């Protein structure tokens, strides 16, 4: 889940940009 | 649970870099 | 507007809440 | 729910409703 | 409330019974 | 705790939410 | 509700700039 | 109650600070 | 002056996720 | 001058950057 | 770098309240 | 510069003021 992945490392502007709808 | 609470900004952040956008939680 | 750009990130936040396990989602 | 609740306060028996 | 609820998870049954 | 901060500044925010008017208090 | 949020900014600039007290609620 | 008297001017910081318990 | 205020309180949420490391300067006039 | 130019309307990620250094 | 940001995050809210006109350098 | 300064435990209002021209 991503709850598992972003809040697993950060993100850039560009990686968040990834779990966007 | 962090998860249950980074479910909150990433709620957030996914919600100004989302813009727009949304998410599923 | 600046205004309501801010109140989502409100209620974003209280959903998470009722449901549970259960889940929601948000647009 | 941004709308129902953004303008009037929602009630649980009311938001218990918005899950799964 | 941080017991039932920021290490698990409380329902609102259960959130209730912490209104007044 | 930046972060249990930064879940009371969320829980404050949940029960505003629970109880309704009965309130809650958040203390 | 800008009073329900601001009463959230409020919940949270009294939870920022009012800390552990709690606020009457 | 407050939530009748901040969210009307800004409170400077000074005005604000009235809710706390 | 409520609300550049409610709104200065996202802008600056905002340079900061975005000047990422040259920042800036911040004029309020 | 920033606020003259980012409060009533929403700046996106990039104006934001002009005023970077 | 997630909890740096989460938090860098709650940080220029907080400069914001408190400069207002003279602005701000860092 | 200030990040350094203020992530894993909380800043007060004050210092953030510093950085203020
Ligand atoms: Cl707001
Ligand atoms: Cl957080
Ligand atoms: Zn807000
Ligand atoms: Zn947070």
């Amino acid at each position: 889940g991503i709850v598992e992945q972003c809040c697993t490392s950060i993100c850039s502007l560009y990686q968040l940009e990834n779990y966007c709808n | 649970v962090n998860q249950h609470l980074c479910g909150s900004h990433l709620v957030e952040a996914l919600y100004l870099v989302c813009g727009e956008r949304g998410f599923y939680f």
